[PDB]
């Protein structure tokens, strides 16, 4: 009951209770990852993936 | 009146340092927290 906050090892908000309805909540990134384009040589094809 | 007995703490008066959960952690917090196997004052009521 006295707990408002969550987090976790490395320090981080984990999860949070809401407020206004006194329930739990977790918290996820968003979609952080990283784009990596594959390509043949520019001097065969400009199709890429 | 009262008397003023000294007795051990033990692992006594260890408080939760904020409001934030933490599930199977090993948290370690820089905190006023009472001493391990402190001197506690006794008193009595009479």
């Amino acid at each position: 009951p006295f707990q408002q906050f969550g987090r976790d090892i490395v320090d981080t908000t984990d999860a949070v209770r809401d407020p206004q309805t006194l329930e739990i909540l977790d918290i996820t990134p968003c979609s952080f990852g990283g784009v990596s384009v594959i390509t043949p040589g520019t001097n065969t094809s400009n199709q890429v993936a | 009146t009262t008397t003023q007995s000294y007795t051990n703490s033990f692992t006594r008066g260890v408080y939760y340092p904020d409001k934030v959960f933490r599930s199977s952690v090993l948290h370690l917090t820089q905190d006023l927290f009472l001493p391990f196997f402190s001197n506690v004052t006794w008193f009595h009521a009479i």
